[PDB]
Formats: C-alpha cells, structure tokens, sequence
C-alpha cells in the first residue's frame, strides 16, 4: 500500500534551511599549555595575563580541528554532523563502524574497509553542509578599535568573542607576541560588509558581500545548493499563465507586473527525469493488479463528481411498458427482455481504461456469458447476443469483435457454419477460446470465402462489421511550458479516443441520434430483424409474435438516450480537465480499427546491461522483463447505462463545468512529487558514483585515493555499501519513501535503464533515459582531491613506518626524525622478507641463521624490511623471535603499511624515557587483520633552551605528516624552546597579502580560514500570495 | 502514424496533408491494402498511363501526379509496397515506361496481376533511393516538372540516367506464335548446364495430334 | 594491388548498378589518386639501397643525409577498386596503397638529383 | 528562423592530433556520458564565486574548448560514411544508441580496436544522419550546442556578440513579463531565461525571442556605458553600481528625469572583444549561450565573407559574401569607454574614472601574468608528453592583450544608437 501512497503523494523534505550561526565545520584547538607564569618573565608582559579575549588560542601547541556546525544556529537540523577527535584519542570505531563484523577488539580494525568509511565521512560532511545562508546584519563601530565598521551582529549576547575572532586586526598590539605580529601582518582595510545590493527606492539589499572568518569549502557546498535551487526557480507571471491555460477559460487567475522583488519558486525539471521516475513506478507496479483497483475507485469518484450526466432508470420502464401484447401469446419478450436486464463506477473504470489502455485491457464478466452459449429458439439468448453486441465495441479485448462474430457463429453452428483455420480452433471452440489474431479465421479475413446463400446471416453480419465498425479519434492535452509531457510511447500532447469526435454547438444541446453508437444499435436490431424474417426461422414464431418482435427491435433502435451525445462531446472535455488532477499519468496503446499486426503483445524493461553489450538496444531483447494485465467489467450494467443516459433537465454546460472547476482547480501535488523524484534521481547518480569508486563498470571510472586501501568487493559487500548509502540519503532528506529499490534489485555494477514493448508483427519499442547533472558528484570529486591534499587534516596518516632503536640528545620529530639516521627498503645491508624465507636454529654458541627471502641464511640482526602483514601473520612468533634483537639488537626494520591510523603521546623532556615497553605492547597486540592506532611519543615544548636529557624511541614514519600544527607558543611573543610554528599565512592569505585578490583561493594546497561571504535575503512567497484566481 | 504523401504539383484548395486511416482494402484478391497504398497505386498507374500516351505538345493535368511521403517516414520501410510504389512514382516522374504492354485501362484482374508481379521480389533496377531531405530530380530527365517545382523538389546535376527516350504505338495481343530470327554468339558453355536449364524450362512431355503424312 | 579508387555516384552503401558509381575524386577525400603496386614499392626500395651504396659521397658532400623512405608516402584504404567501373562494382577492396602522381614525381626528382650529385664519387 | 543545420569539425592549429588526453575527457565526463548537457560544457558559476579554475579546467571556456574537441571527434563516428553509432570506439568512446544520446566505455575487443581517424575541418550537414532528420525537435535541441561550437570555431580571434534592437519588442504585456525580472541581476535573469529556452523551443519572432534580444541590447549598452540612469531607455536600464567589479552586473533599473533618445530602426549585429580575459568573463560566455539559442530560434543574416576566414568563406548557414563585420574591443579599453561616456555626461568626476581605470589596469596585469604562466606550463607539458599532448585552452597571443580598435568599435556602437 506504500507504493499506492507514494503515487498519491511523497514524504515532504525540509528544502529551505537557514543558518544563524557560523557557516564553518572547523575550529582551532589548543594542544599544549605554555610554561607560565615564570619568575624572569613578568606576568605583566602577557596580554593573556589580563585575560583579554584573543582571536586565537594562546598556547605552546595548538592545531586546527574540524567541528561541523560547531558555531552554527539553524532552523532545521540535517543530522549529518562529523567530528574528528584529537589525534591523541582513538576514533577507529568510526573507521571500523562499517564492515568490521569479526573485529571484537576496540583498537583492532580491518584495513580494506577503511576507504569506504573515509568516503562515507566525506559524503556526510557534504550532507551536514546543505544549508541556505540568510543575509545577516551589521552595526557601525562605536569604538576606535575599528573605523566605525559595520560588524555582522548575531542575536544574543557575548558576540564580542565572535567579533574579535572575525577581526583579529580589531585586536590592539601593545605586545610583540606572535599573535600580535600576525594581526599586524593582516591587511587593515579588509573588514566589514564587502558590498551590498542597495540602490532602488525603498529596496533593501537582496544580497550583501562581507569579509569574515569562515571556510570556503562549506561555503562552496552551500553555493552549489543555491545554484541548483536558482536553476529550478519559476516566475509568478509564468504561473498565472499556466493556471489560466489549465482552467481553459472555465477559471481565470491573475498576476501583477512589478520590478523584481526576489521570490524563489523552484519548479522546473526535465521531462526525462519525470519519465525515469514513472519507469521506476511501472517497475514497482509490474504484475500487481490489486494496486490499480483502489486507483480505479478513486478515478471513478473524480469522474462521478465532474460529470453532469445522470442515470435515468425510468427510461427502461417506459420502453418496457411500450412493449405490448395480448393475453393469447404463450411467451413474453418484454418479460424475457426484463430478465435479460437483470439489474456509474463501472462506466468510469472502462473510460479510465481508455486512457490506461496501454497497460490494462477491459473484459466482460464470465457470468454474463450465456451458460449454454445461446440457442436460436431462445429470444432470451437473442437478447443476450444483443447485450454482448452493444458491449463489445465498448470492450478493449483485442479479439472482442472477432469473438462476438464467433459467439454468433457458435450459436449458428450447424445452422450456418464457416471455414475455420484448423481443427484446434474448431467451430465448436469457444469464441472466448480465440484470444489471438492467429485465431481470426482466414475465411474471416476473406468474406468472399463465405457463401451468402449457404450462410446469409453470417455473411450479412461480416459485411456489417466491415462497413460499420466504430471509428476512433484523438485529442490534444497537457501543458508543456509548466507540466511538460507525460506521454511514454506516443507523441507529446496526444490522447487517444475510442471514437472520432464531432463538437456540440450549444450549452443546452438537444438529443441527437446521428451517432456511430446509435448507428451500431440500429444495425444490430436490423440484423436480428432479418434473422427473424428468415424463411426457415419465421414459421415457428407466431405471426403476431413476429410483429411484436419486429416492433420491439424498431423501438430499441428508436430508444432515446443522452449517453452517446455525452460521450461524443462532453466526455472528452471532462477527461482532458481531469487528466491534470490524476496522480498517476495515463498509459495508452494505439487504437487499431482492424490493424491486428500492430496490436501490442509484449512489454520488456531492462534495469541492467549485458556483459559485452554496451548498447542498450542490443542487450534489451535478452534483458527486458514482460508485463501486462486484464480488467474485468459487467456488460449488463454498462449496457443499461448506455440505454438510460439522461442530462440535468436545465443543463448549461458552461455554468455547470465552471462551477465544478473552481473548487476542482486546487491541485499542486505534481510539483512536490517532481521534487521528490528529482531527489531520487540525484540519489541514483550519487549511488553510481560511489559504486564507481568501489567498482569497475562498463562506464569508465577514475580513482585517485587508491593509496587508501580497499577490499575486493563482492555483490554481498556491494549490497551492504549500497544499503548504507540509501539509508543515509533517506535520513538526510528525512524522507521514508521507496528510493533505489529497483537499482538494489539484481547487481548494480552493470545495471542499465531502458524499456521496450512489442507488437503482433513483433516490432519492439525501447526507452533509454538521459540523466540531468548532479551537484553531489562534483562535490564528491572535489572532496576526494582535497582529502588527497590533506589526509593529515582528516587526521589520516600516509606512508610506512620504521621500528628501530634511537637514543640521542637531538630532538627530532617522531614524524620528522633526522635523515642521516634513517634507512629504507632500498638501503644496503637491509633484508626484504618473503614467504620462502625460513629460520635455522643455532647450536653450541654457533651463529643461528634465518633463511633469506632469497634463501641467504644469517642471524637476527642488522637492517631488515618487513611487510607489516607478514609480521601480523606471525606476530606472536615474531615478537617471540626478534623482541630482544629489536630492543637492544642492531636489527633495523621498516614496516610497510601504506596507510594507517596514528596517535600522539606527549612526554616530559626533563626525564630519560625508553619507549621499548610501549612498542613491545603495540607489536604484541598487533593482529593479522586488526591493530590499534599507530602511537607516536612527543616531548613537551618549553619557553627556554636547556641541556638535553637521554631518551630511547623505536618507531618513525616514512613521510612528513606534521602539517596539522597551527601555531606554537602563541601565548608567547616568540617560541624560545621546542618546535617553532607561526599561524599559517596561507590559511589567512586574504588578510596576510594586501595585493592578493579577495576571491583568490589556495585550494587544494591550503584551506583559507578567513573568507568574504555573500548572504542572500531573497524571498520565497506562496503562489496564492501573488497569483489571484478570478471567478 | 497515418503518414503524409501528396501531389505537391497542385494544391486543390491549398497544401493538404493526407493521413492514412485505420480502414484498409483487401477486396482485391488476394492482397490486403492500406488506404495509403491504394491511393498511391492509382496515382502511379495514372502517371504511367500519361507516359504511355505522352504527346509533345499535349498538356498534363499535373507535372507532379505522384503522392510523396512527407511524414510517417519512421513508420515507412523499404520492403513495404508503399516504398516500392514511391520508387515507381519517381520513375513515372522520370517518365519510365513498363516493359509489359500497358492497356489503356488496366483491368481489375489485370491490376491484380500487375500487383502480383510487383509482389514478385527482385533487385530494383532503378538506382533511385528516397530522401525526405528533398524530392530528388534526375539532371537529364525529359519532363520540365523540376523547373515547375518551387518547393521541396531538388534535381541532382550529377544525377543522370543513361536510358533512351521512346514511346511505342498500338500493342494489341496476338493469338498464335510466329518465328523469331535467331543469331548465335561466340561464347561457349558446358552441355550439362544447357541440359539442366532446359529441364528448368522444358514443356515436355505431352501428346500432339499426328496429322497426315500423305493426302 | 592495381586499379583506381571508385566512389558511389549518388547513394553511399546502397550501390547496385554501374550508374550508381563514379570515379572517386581527390576532393572526395582534386589531384589524381592511384593504387600503388607492391612490385613498384619493392623496386623503389632497391633504388634506395643503391642510394645507400652511394651514401659516403653524399655525406662527405654534407647534403641530404636523410634517406628518402618511399614506404612513408604509401596510403592504404578500404574502398570499391577497379581499373574500370565494372571491376570496382564487383571488386570492393581494403587497405589499397595510394598516392598522387605529383608526390611520386617529387620523390623521383629528389632521387634523380641525388644520383646527379653522386655522379663523380661513383 | 534557422532552417539549415550543418557543422564543420575543428582544425588543429598545426597539431597532428586532437589536443585532449584521455585524462581530460574523463575530467569532462566526471560523472556523465552525455556532452549535450549545458552544465556538461560549464559547471554553472554564479559570478563573484563564478569562474572555474582547475588543473584540467583553468577556465570554464577551457573546459568548453576541451568538450568541443572531444565532441568533434565523437560526432564523426555517426557522421562517418557508414554513419554507424556503436561499431567502433573513438578513444574508447562508444555511443549508447543510434540517436547518440549517450556515450559509453569501449568494449574490450573494441578497446583493442583503433579509434575513428577523425579528419580536421570536416564540414557536415545535420540532415545527413537519418535519426536526427527523423526527429526535428531533437535535431533543433542538439543544434543549439552545435551552433555555439561552430561560432567559437568560426572566430579566429575573440567571439562576436549578436545585438539587435526592436521597438515592437517593447510593445506588449511580454514587456510586463520582462518586468517580472525587475530588480533581478542580469546574470540571474540570463540563467532563468536560458533554462526556459532549454525547456522548450520558441518562435523565431517569439515574444520570448524579442525579450531576450532587448535584455542583451540593454546589457551591452550598459557595458559600453551607452545607457545610464542619466540615459534611460523608456527609464529601463541594466545598472551595475561599480565598473571593473569582480562580478559587476548591470541590474534592471529605472531613472526619472534622464530618459535617453533612440533613433527609430532595427539593428542586429555581433561584436567580438579583443581582450583574451573573456575566458574568465562570465557575462561574455552567458551572452554567447543566449546568442546561440537566438541563432537556433531564428536564421540571422550570413556574416561578411571578408568578415570571415577565407577557408570558412561562403558557409551556407553562417558566412555570406555580404555580411556584418565583427567589432573587436579590449575589455579594459571598453570599461574606459563606459567611464569616458559618463565623464563626458558629467555624472561622475574625472578622478573617479581614473580610479576605475587604475583598478582595471591592475586586474588586467595580474590576469595577463597568470595566463602567460599557464601558457608556459602548457608548452612544457606538451614537450613532456608528445604521446598524450593536449591543450587546456585554445592557444592565445600577447597580441590579444591590445585594444585592437576597441575605441573605433566604441564609436561604432555609439553610432549604432
């Protein structure tokens, strides 16, 4: 039932989101405090001693940190926040939160799953940044710190901390501290609103530009979101024209003309996107009849409300009273005809099938079929033939006309017989048995094959069918400028009609009998009357009965009913007006009066592609799925409806239709559903892009983060990843409706989208969609590149490590030790280890040897290179064999990891320290598939030089990765001891360099933390606000 | 889907777009014909008849007497009778004359037989292939219709057909066979091939009246 | 290989009658286009070998040290091929070596100039 | 209304191969296999934040140039004498269907097979392919991209901008429809209008067509300084407060007591600016897109054959023996023209115009240095990779840095009024 509900309406996402906080996901954090106060240094020297608010943290060590929406204040939470904890703390659980099913240990993680987790992290950061920035406000400076600048003013108190951070230059510099020096470097004039949209009479700035602390990357994400929304915007005058056109003059709406005031009305998308969503819809609805039944009832109600036509039963009673007879007659045709009558929604369903004939075929109730199949001696059976004759032209069974001919043929068997094609479809075959064009007899194709002399009634019936079968027509419908085209297998705006349409000339028409349906009724009566006048058939019937039967047939031809006239002109208008209100667009198949070869016999859909076939048309024949179902109706009720049509006695078409239309014209569901389908399409593209990063498809794919390890993915892992993306996407849009279900079915690595149908001649028609552009895709590629530039910035470690003993008075970085002390895989006297290498025990004090990867045998000492995985496989054995040699031995090994988590451990430099025990623990706790974050031990920085003290370390990295540091001893004017780091100029280039352009970015080398931001005040008013309907 | 083929030479009340209806006629034994095909056939036969009685100073009803498909091309295939009929219409425009003798009025039975021969499938000797880009006109074609045409009609200067112009006189039927003068050629062939060819075309065997040796 | 390049007079890929065909022109690719015989190529190659026989003097003369390499001029293409229209209609061919007479003339003139220069050394 | 659809393939400027590498094509097809997408040619940029600079895409025009080269090679496959759509891979690219709506990775046997040997400067006629001829609407929609590409190929120097003037365009409630965008920025209005045209084809004399022509005319007059608050057209003008701004945008504006006077008549023409900074010029590229849509809607007069390269002279759909002459204007000199007209009117002080000129000179020097540096990098790359040679953008000369009779063209535009 969820699918029916989804067709009716879609879960509504919160499209507009406004941020009253800072649009940033990164905040600097203090790492190490300075040694203050000290006796030599006057506390009076430090500005921080007065506890004066500073733009940056004052500390011996500080680094930048990502905290998504740490300062944001928003009306709507997107619930996709990402926070990386400090490198001294472990976040592996997030890293191992996806596929580490067998990973019991908290520290241990499987390396292959890491790439997927990091990618998901980038996606979530994007998800968390989907906001609209509402134009903020500024206040002129009342102090001399700045030249009366207009500062963006937040609501609530304690914004001065924000003001000082936004303008470090606002800070004074009595001190010569590193912070003071950096502020002095920053350009003085780049402060306050950069620009605003102010000039028109009584017009406030729609947008404003301003310099402020911020991050361009989240700003870029929001900018693309705004760009897409701007792409979908529509104008009020366009809406006025559309509503008026849809009303077609029954209703009028109006819009005024005025200067652009900034109203956001996003409703424009490609018809291709709509067809794609409908194709998915058909895929979900394939083979489920129960789904359409409620839809038919709903359509039946809508039709019942719109039509002014009314069922009048008294007509039948009057015609029956007209049937007249004397007491002498043995049988009553009037009684028999009343029994045949054996007495709306059904009429409406059949009509809906006209617009939905593409997927549904109407068929009569089996109980209607005569139990004995009819008898020439039964007037009741002749009445049955008449009822069926009336219904079949209104039935959509492809063989219905031939079947009706057979039904008469089946009744005439042995009285009149015809040349059938073969024994299998013999004349004793049920007419309903002939369900295919192939059943249509070659003699039925060739009327001359039938003797009129030996088969006069049958010959006459065939001639009538050929000369009198009803002629269909078509109607133009739909609005392309606003509603586009829902047509699938037909030309745009085309709506098929079961019969040709001639227009009525009056709002109060008079009954017309010049109708194809009326002609059909007359012909059927005449044929029956001639069968009565049959020389071998008339003698049994009493001459009085004969006169009565003839008169009854004449009266039936002359019966007065409004149904045909209504169907001829009003029915089409009603259907065209109803079409916009329908939630599910019509599925139609071309109507062939006698063109059996073009009757549709098969429909196929492909949601995947062949292994070698890259052209959808080529692989569709073996990759499409058959579909199609029937609809059952009661002929009796419909025939009675046709017999008793009546309009309101005072029926004015213009007034009634206009009155119904004004309340009727309140439908906006289509636009909302379109936005949902549009979001579903973005999800599909995003899913394919993520799969492309993880898999190789027929479409070519790019990989640039492959330095990050990832497992070989099986369809099972593929499904898990796809499921994760779908769930996250649904949560981020807060929508629960079906999304990606068709793609999830089967293998999506090779999936392709197309649909086809096939006619009786076997010709097939395919449908391949073209995707619109995705902002998500561009953002993902940009982030992947940014991660590649700053994996350390994500707290990510790249390269390898070397476990070797190093004790010295030098103060090298564990991540940046001295080069003359380092060795690598290509270094001499270093041994690489493979599976072939084995170990030979020593004896009697003689040297033991370990067989080389090349089979050279030597003791455990010197320079070696170990694949980390090989140690993990033999961690227990290796810890047992080499730990003494690692701790005090000359043995030196470089462990190959490629990528790994890292952790920071600070220590006091004043005391000797040996890290062997900690390293021993890490190696011992290493597991073949899982280990804890790689630990690095770093000494505490000081504000003065002192003589060095002994220290022993065992692990170093393969590459510089210490760029994360933001500044050192910022509390001090200068760094007197330990690593020296100034606030990064590149990150504040717009301020640091006066000549630098305001828009220049250092991406992807450096992320600027101060950016000029544009805030928009554009309005999003409701259509009813500017568009007024006029009665 | 109905498709449009028209005689652009004269607009009876202005340009009119013919569209094929659901109704089609299979009344002619034994072919089933769409309305479009029937109209094209009659127009084409009329054009061929015009070529047969073509008189140098005699005026024509229309220089263009052939319906040409402007729309419905996607619904049109080369194997279809309609496509061959269009090639024939182009041939009639070029003035092409049927090798088989043409009655002033083709009989309904004669028309059916002609349809049957057209139904015979063979390589199309005429090299014309249809273009909806424009109506194609041969550079050396005898008629002045190309000069007459002002829209939709294009004559290829490189398009030249190497066929002589000749129209025959009365061609009534003959009751009994007559001798044909035979001349041999230098080419030689296997006797077996000749025997096989004879077996393909032999009228053998049957009983003829003996007649009288002596009287 | 032998013959001349033939292109469809009117309809591409639908040629059946000789009327449908025409000599393919240089403007279709208007200088002459001709099928290059393997025999001619081998003989030009032998001519280049004779030039290498006389290489020392030309090098000592500091002139045209680069050998001609006739095979470079050859162009091979798939198309209808015949000495007459009939053959091409019954003779479509693939990768036929082709060149214009003027280019062949320039190449030969260069070889002749080389022989005249090497006249004294031999 | 344009009735003839033909295109001519781009010719390498002394290159033996298309100036693109598979890396460039992959970057262009970042997530898509259809180049027909307008966003596929350019990631839409809103100005100020507008301008895409990338290792493969230094400018959005650079991206469009690469797209054009790739399209020229791929399009030849269905335009080959066979006109086959899926048999062979051009650089491993296979069209998904006969309509060639989408392209796909070449099949492994096909990947092994050689790419289509595209010939440069191949003029083609759209009607030659049957499927496109079968769908007129499809053909016209595809032709918008083809027209823009041909126009860029046609201009040896910078691209001309087509401007026309019709008072009948002023007449009508469609003027009120234009008034719907009142208070909108030129760029915002252009994006919406372009989206509307993409949504559906419009009449060559369509009310939308006249509106677009009026918008373009107003923007250009404002850019030249032709129309101002002191020189309003019916009081309607696009107004940019600061000239030389990073995203200075004339915005529809009204001025009272300063109505301008316009000579009665109809004037339609294209002007090509001399400055090469147009690669970073959002307005120029937006104008180019609008002009191309206008060309798809209506068939403009063929430009002068002398006004066109001799090789392209007498192009049936584009170049005619008698035609309009391109007008070349340096962007900096044109900004100077805008300032001079205002100074002559006395609306602004001479000092203010001088300050604007100084800012423009500074911006121009910085951009010129960056472009010259990119040029050196590209030459170094081409020497480094003969096998994978490519051009980030169509090559440019320091000659383009000159005004190139911008002042003569400015006098011409003033005369056009």
């Amino acid at each position: 039932n969820k699918k029916t509900a989804q067709l009716l309406h879609a879960d509504t996402p919160r499209l507009v989101t406004w941020d009253a906080g800072l649009c940033t996901s990164f905040k600097i954090v203090p790492i190490v405090p300075a040694q203050v106060p000290q006796d030599v240094l006057a506390y009076t020297f430090f500005t921080s001693s007065y506890a004066i608010q500073s733009p940056f943290p004052e500390a011996a060590v500080s680094r930048i940190v990502v905290h998504t929406r740490w300062a944001s204040n928003v009306d709507f939470d997107r619930d996709s926040s990402v926070i990386m904890a400090p490198p001294t703390e472990n976040n592996i659980h997030l890293f191992k939160q996806l596929l580490n099913t067998e990973t019991l240990s908290v520290r241990g993680a499987n390396p292959l799953m890491f790439r997927a987790n990091v990618l998901h992290m980038l996606l979530e950061f994007v998800l968390d940044n989907l906001y609209l920035n509402r134009h903020t406000g500024f206040s002129q400076d009342h102090t001399p710190f700045t030249e009366g600048a207009n500062l963006r003013s937040l609501p609530g108190p304690d914004a001065e901390k924000w003001y000082s951070i936004m303008y470090p230059t606002r800070m004074g510099t009595p001190n010569v501290s590193k912070i003071c020096n950096f502020v002095a470097s920053c350009v003085r004039n780049r402060v306050g609103r950069f620009d605003r949209a102010q000039m028109m009479n009584g017009a406030m700035s729609e947008w404003v530009d301003v310099f402020e602390t911020s991050d361009a990357l989240t700003v870029s994400i929001r900018g693309r979101w705004m760009a897409r929304l701007a792409r979908m915007n529509i104008n009020p005058t366009e809406i006025e024209w559309a509503l008026t056109e849809c009303a077609q003059g029954y209703v009028t709406v109006t819009s005024p003309y005025a200067p652009s005031v900034n109203r956001l009305m996003p409703y424009r998308i490609s018809n291709a996107e709509r067809q794609i969503s409908q194709i998915i819809r058909i895929m979900n609805i394939g083979n489920n009849a129960t789904v359409i039944q409620p839809v038919l009832q709903d359509i039946s109600v809508l039709l019942q409300r719109i039509s002014p036509l009314q069922i009048d039963p008294t007509i039948i009673s009057n015609t029956m009273s007209t049937v007249s007879e004397s007491t002498t007659q043995t049988l009553s045709p009037a009684s028999s005809i009343l029994g045949k009558l054996r007495p709306f929604s059904s009429f409406r369903v059949a009509l809906a099938g006209w617009l939905y004939n593409g997927v549904v075929t109407t068929v009569i109730d089996d109980s209607s079929y005569p139990k004995d199949g009819g008898s020439v001696t039964s007037l009741e059976n002749l009445w049955d033939f008449f009822i069926l004759a009336l219904a079949l032209p209104l039935t959509t069974d492809p063989c219905a006309p031939v079947k009706a001919f057979m039904t008469l043929a089946n009744m005439m068997v042995g009285f009149e017989t015809i040349p059938m094609d073969n024994q299998i479809y013999t004349q004793s075959r049920r007419a309903s048995a002939f369900s295919t064009p192939h059943t249509w007899p070659r003699c039925f194709m060739n009327i001359q094959l039938i003797s009129p002399i030996d088969a006069p009634i049958l010959r006459q019936w065939a001639e009538i069918i050929h000369r009198y079968w009803p002629n269909p027509s078509q109607i133009r419908y739909g609005a392309p400028n606003v509603f586009g085209s829902a047509n699938l297998f037909t030309p745009p705006e085309v709506l098929l009609l079961p019969i040709d349409h001639q227009p009525a000339n009056v709002t109060t028409p008079t009954l017309d009998f010049t109708n194809e349906l009326t002609n059909w009724r007359a012909r059927v009566c005449e044929l029956m009357k001639n069968l009565v006048d049959n020389q071998r058939y008339q003698p049994g019937w009493t001459q009085s009965l004969v006169s009565s039967m003839r008169g009854t047939l004449d009266k039936l031809k002359l019966i007065k009913s409004m149904t045909p006239m209504y169907l001829q002109q009003l029915a089409p208008v009603e259907l065209a007006v109803i079409a916009p209100m329908l939630p599910f667009p019509p599925f139609q198949v071309p109507y062939v009066r006698l063109d059996r070869d073009r009757v549709p016999t098969m429909v196929g859909v492909t949601r995947q592609s062949r292994d070698t076939i890259t052209q959808p048309a080529l692989s569709l024949s073996t990759t499409n799925t058959t579909v199609g179902v029937p609809l059952a109706l009661d002929a009796r009720a419909i025939t009675v409806a046709l017999l008793s049509g009546k309009y309101p006695p005072d029926l004015v078409t213009n007034v009634w239709y206009a009155d119904a239309i004004y309340p009727m014209y309140a439908d906006t569901e289509v636009f909302s559903n379109l936005q949902r389908d549009m979001i579903t399409c973005e999800a599909v593209q995003t899913l394919v892009t993520l799969v492309a990063q993880i898999s190789e498809t027929q479409y070519p794919v790019d990989r640039y983060l492959d330095w990050i390890p990832s497992l070989r993915a099986s369809a099972a892992t593929a499904a898990t990843f796809a499921e994760w993306v779908n769930t996250s996407m649904k949560t981020a849009f807060d929508l629960s409706d079906m999304l990606l279900e068709p793609l999830l079915s089967g293998d999506p690595r090779m999936t392709q989208l197309a649909i086809q149908y096939q006619q009786y001649n076997g010709r097939t028609f395919n449908v391949i969609p073209e995707m619109p552009g995705s902002v998500i895709a561009d953002c993902v590629q940009l982030t992947a590149e940014v991660f590649n530039h700053e994996y350390n910035l994500f707290g990510i470690a790249r390269g390898d490590i070397i476990i070797g003993r190093v004790q010295s008075t030098h103060l090298w970085s564990p991540l940046a030790p001295p080069p003359d002390l380092v060795f690598d895989r290509d270094t001499p006297g270093v041994h690489i280890f493979g599976r072939d290498c084995r170990i030979s025990f020593g004896m009697n004090g003689a040297a033991p040897m370990i067989r080389d990867e090349t089979g050279m045998m030597v003791p455990f000492e010197g320079n070696w290179i170990f694949p980390l995985a090989l140690w993990q496989m033999n961690t227990r054995y290796f810890n047992q064999q080499f730990d003494a040699w690692i701790k005090t031995g000359e043995l030196r090994i470089r462990i190959e990891m490629g990528a790994y988590p890292y952790m920071l451990h600070y220590y006091d430099p004043r005391q000797y320290a040996n890290a062997w025990n900690l390293t021993s623990a890490w190696l011992e706790e290493i597991t073949p598939t899982s280990i804890p974050s790689v630990p690095f031990m770093v000494p505490i920085s000081s504000d003065h030089d002192i003589s060095s003290a002994p220290a022993v370390q065992y692990i170093i990295s393969t590459e510089y990765n210490d760029r994360s540091l933001f500044c050192t001893n910022s509390s001090s004017p200068q760094t007197i001891a330990g690593p020296d780091k100034h606030i990064p100029v590149e990150r504040y280039n717009i301020l640091t360099n006066p000549d630098a352009p305001p828009t220049q970015i250092q991406l992807p080398e450096v992320v600027d933390l101060y950016n000029v931001v544009t805030r928009y005040a554009y309005e999003t008013p409701p259509i009813t606000a500017v568009v007024m309907g006029v009665p | 889907s109905a498709g449009v083929l028209v005689h652009y030479d004269k607009p009876t009340n202005g340009h009119h777009y013919l569209l094929g209806t659901l109704t089609q006629m299979v009344s002619a034994p034994p072919y089933i014909i769409n309305a479009t095909d029937a109209m094209l056939l009659e127009s084409c036969l009329e054009q061929f008849s015009a070529n047969v009685r073509a008189r140098p100073a005699q005026p024509v009803t229309r220089l263009d007497q052939c319906y040409h498909l402007r729309w419905g091309a996607q619904y049109v295939g080369e194997d279809s009778l309609t496509y061959r009929l269009g090639v024939l219409s182009l041939l009639a425009t070029n003035g092409y004359q049927l090798a088989r003798p043409i009655p002033r009025q083709l009989t309904n039975r004669w028309l059916s037989s002609f349809v049957s021969q057209i139904m015979s499938d063979g390589v199309n000797e005429t090299p014309l292939w249809p273009q909806e880009r424009y109506v194609q006109i041969a550079y050396d074609s005898p008629s002045v219709v190309d000069g007459a045409t002002q829209y939709g009609y294009v004559r290829k200067n490189q398009l030249r057909l190497g066929m002589r112009i000749s129209a025959l006189q009365s061609l009534s039927d003959t009751p009994s066979p007559v001798q044909w003068l035979p001349q041999y050629t230098i080419d030689q062939a296997a006797m077996d091939e000749g025997d096989l060819m004879v077996s393909r075309l032999t009228q053998l065997p049957l009983r003829p009246d003996y007649g009288n040796i002596w009287v | 290989p032998g013959g001349v390049p033939w292109i469809a007079i009117g309809d591409e890929t639908s040629v059946t009658s000789p009327g449908a065909l025409r000599r393919m022109t240089s403007k279709d690719i208007d200088e002459p286009l001709v099928v290059v015989t393997e025999h001619a190529i081998a003989n030009f190659t032998k001519a280049e070998m004779a030039l290498e026989f006389n290489r020392e003097f030309l090098d000592k003369l500091r002139v045209l040290s680069v050998s001609p390499k006739y095979s470079d001029l050859l162009t091979y293409v798939d198309c209808y091929v015949g000495v007459s229209a009939r053959q091409a209609l019954n003779n479509f061919q693939k990768q036929v070596p082709v060149i214009t007479p003027t280019r062949q003339t320039m190449y030969v003139d260069s070889i002749q100039a080389a022989l005249k220069a090497l006249e004294k050394w031999e | 209304a344009r009735a003839a659809f033909l295109f001519k393939t781009v010719g390498f400027g002394g290159l033996q191969n298309v100036p693109i590498n598979d890396e460039l094509s992959s970057h262009l097809l970042r997530a898509g296999n259809s180049p027909w997408q307008l966003t596929q040619f350019l990631d839409w940029i809103s100005l100020g934040r507008g301008l895409a600079t990338s290792a493969l895409v230094p400018t959005a025009g650079s991206r469009y140039y690469q797209m054009s080269c790739l399209l020229s090679g791929t399009l030849q496959i269905p335009f080959r004498p066979n006109h086959r759509w899926g048999d062979i891979r051009f650089l491993r690219l296979v069209w998904s269907a006969p309509t060639l709506d989408g392209l796909v990775v070449a099949p492994p046997q096909v990947l092994a097979q050689p790419a289509l040997q595209a010939q440069a400067d191949r003029v083609y006629d759209c009607d030659d392919y049957p499927f496109l001829a079968r769908d007129p609407r499809f053909k016209h929609r595809v032709y918008q991209q083809l027209s823009a590409v041909t126009l860029l190929n046609l201009t040896g120097f910078g691209p001309i901008s087509y401007v026309r003037v019709d008072e009948d365009m002023w007449s009508g409630d469609v003027n009120q429809l234009l008034m719907n965008y009142f208070g909108h920025t030129f760029a915002e209005i252009a994006y919406t209008l372009c989206q509307a045209s993409a949504n559906r084809p419009w009449e060559h004399d369509g009310t939308y067509a006249r509106m677009t022509q009026i918008i373009l005319s107003l923007f250009w007059l404002s850019y030249v300084g032709v129309i101002h608050q002191q020189n309003t057209y019916r009081t309607f003008y696009f107004q940019c407060n600061r000239r030389g701004d990073a995203a200075e945008v004339w915005i529809l504006s009204c001025s009272l007591n300063h109505s301008a006077q316009i000579r009665p008549g109809n004037r339609s023409l294209f002007v090509m600016p001399t400055s090469p900074d147009w690669n970073m010029d959002v307005n120029l590229i937006l104008s180019s897109t609008l002009t191309g849509c206008l060309c798809s809607g209506s068939q403009l007069p063929l430009i002068d054959n002398n006004s066109v390269p001799a090789v392209s002279r007498n192009i049936h759909g584009w170049t005619g023996r008698a035609g309009n002459q391109l007008h070349g204007f340096q962007v900096r000199r044109m900004v100077t023209e805008f300032c001079d007209r205002l100074r002559r009117d006395g609306v602004m002080t001479q000092a203010q115009q001088n300050q604007i000129e100084a800012l423009a000179d500074q911006t121009q020097q910085f951009k010129r240095d960056k472009l010259e540096a990119w040029a050196r990098e590209d030459d170094q790359y081409n020497q480094a990779n003969p096998n994978s040679t490519m051009f980030r953008t169509k090559p440019f000369t320091n000659a383009q840095w000159g005004r190139g009779n911008t002042g003569a063209t400015s006098a011409a535009i003033a005369a056009l009024i």
